[PDB]
This record gives C-alpha cells, sequence and structure tokens, in this order.
C-alpha cells in the first residue's frame, strides 16, 4: 500500500484530494464561492493494503496513486494533513477513473 | 380643428384660467388629442407639465451596486442588450449564458424579470464589482 505524507489508510480505504473548483466560466464570468457545490473529481494520493474478505492473501485496491477518479456524491470522510484537506473513501465507492 | 379652440375650451372650463388652458393645450399637442394625461398634486407653487416618453415603469434596480454615474444615483447604459424573463432568475445556469453573450459582444445588459434570487444576484454583483462588467437587474 502506497502511503502519503506521514499517513497510510487501513484496509480498502483510499485517500484522495478533490480538484480545485471552477472560479470562472469560459467567457470570463466568475462564480461565487458559495456556489459550484463540491468537486467530484479527485486525485488518488494514498491507497490501503487491501481488503481481507477473500481467504489467504490480500487483494489490492483497483486504483493506484496518481489516478484521476470521479468521487460519489456522498460517503467521504474529512482528513486534515499539514493544514490541507483530503477525503477518505472506500475502494468500492469510487464511481470510475479517467483513463488517459 | 385648431389647438386654439382646445386652449379656449380648457380655459373656459377652468373658470377662465389662461395658464391651465395653455398647459392642457400643450400637453394635448405633445402627446396627442387622445393621449394619456394624468393630474396629481405638486409640491411647488406653480403648475408643471412633465412628459414621460419611451417606456418607463416604477421598478428600480434591486441592489444599489450597479450605479455607474453617481450624479443622481442612477445607471445609464447606451446601446444595451435587454433580457426579459417571465419567471424568476435564480439558477447559475439560467443567467450565465446571457452574461457570456453580453461579455463577448461587449455591451451592457439589462435583466428585466419578476425578481432575481440569491445565486444569480450574487453572481451579478460579483461580476459588476470585480470585472467591471456593465449589467443591471
Amino acid at each position: 500500500g502506497q502511503a502519503f505524507r506521514k499517513f497510510l489508510p487501513l484496509f480498502d480505504r483510499v485517500l484522495v484530494e478533490r480538484s480545485a473548483a471552477e472560479t470562472v466560466t469560459k467567457g470570463g464570468i466568475m462564480l461565487p464561492e458559495k456556489s459550484q457545490g463540491k468537486v467530484l473529481q479527485a486525485t488518488v494520493v494514498a491507497v490501503g493494503s487491501g481488503s481481507k474478505g477473500k481467504g489467504g492473501e490480500i487483494q489490492p485496491v483497483s486504483v493506484k496513486v496518481g489516478d484521476k477518479v470521479l468521487l460519489p456524491e456522498y460517503g467521504g470522510t474529512k482528513v486534515v494533513l499539514d493544514d490541507k484537506d483530503y477525503f477518505l473513501f472506500r475502494d468500492g465507492d469510487i464511481l470510475g477513473k479517467y483513463v488517459d | 380643428t385648431t389647438p386654439e379652440e382646445i386652449a379656449q375650451v380648457a380655459t373656459i372650463s377652468a373658470n377662465g384660467d389662461k395658464e391651465i388652458g395653455n398647459i392642457i393645450s400643450d400637453a394635448m399637442k405633445k402627446v396627442g388629442r387622445k393621449g394619456v394625461i394624468t393630474v396629481k398634486d405638486g409640491k411647488t407653487l406653480n403648475d408643471e407639465l412633465e412628459i414621460i416618453e419611451g417606456m418607463k415603469f416604477d421598478r428600480g434596480y434591486i441592489s444599489p451596486y450597479f450605479i455607474n454615474t453617481s450624479k443622481g444615483q442612477k445607471c445609464e447604459f447606451q446601446d444595451a442588450y435587454v433580457l426579459l424573463s417571465e419567471k424568476k432568475i435564480s439558477s447559475i445556469q439560467s443567467i450565465v449564458p446571457a452574461l457570456e453573450i453580453a461579455n463577448a459582444h461587449r455591451k451592457p445588459l439589462v435583466i428585466i424579470a419578476e425578481d432575481v434570487d440569491g445565486e444569480a444576484l450574487s453572481t451579478l454583483v460579483l461580476n459588476r464589482l470585480k470585472v467591471g462588467l456593465q449589467v443591471v437587474a
């Protein structure tokens, strides 16, 4: 399980950081902070060792550090690392990843 | 036939007041013999005649942040776009494209609607204050 800055998720949880919100539109129209909701696009920065549901060895998570993923609407857990914000999800909660 | 007869009728009916007849004749000349003439009390000592041309309605700007003249706390735009909406404008998606078109064409935008709710109004004030985009609601 690839770690992060003095942190390591346990079991299948994955720690990600949400992408920056869109401040302006294409034509230059700027949006207020209270708008635009929450960003569902994130980058995987930490992955746990894996689940233990299957007997024997450990099954690693499908994602890896450095993947761009689409988060679900709800289910994350707020974590504070070096005064910055990260979100801990489960492995199966991730909707999909942007292959590129 | 002549406006002099109109002035004479108005003078006779006003207990022989020449000024009232002249004022009524001028109003009829400038708005038509079958126009809309209203009478209201005045705070001054003399009768006054004022003509409202074009379109004018008794609804001012919602937030006093679009003022760009400050001589009379008023907002003037020349060659402006107009967006008329039957329903309230509240969503971001219901106001952004109009602002995009106005900014691309570099023309001020008047937004006449029933009301502008929190999100769209906040966007309008933010864009007016920071970018300086010409807009009014």
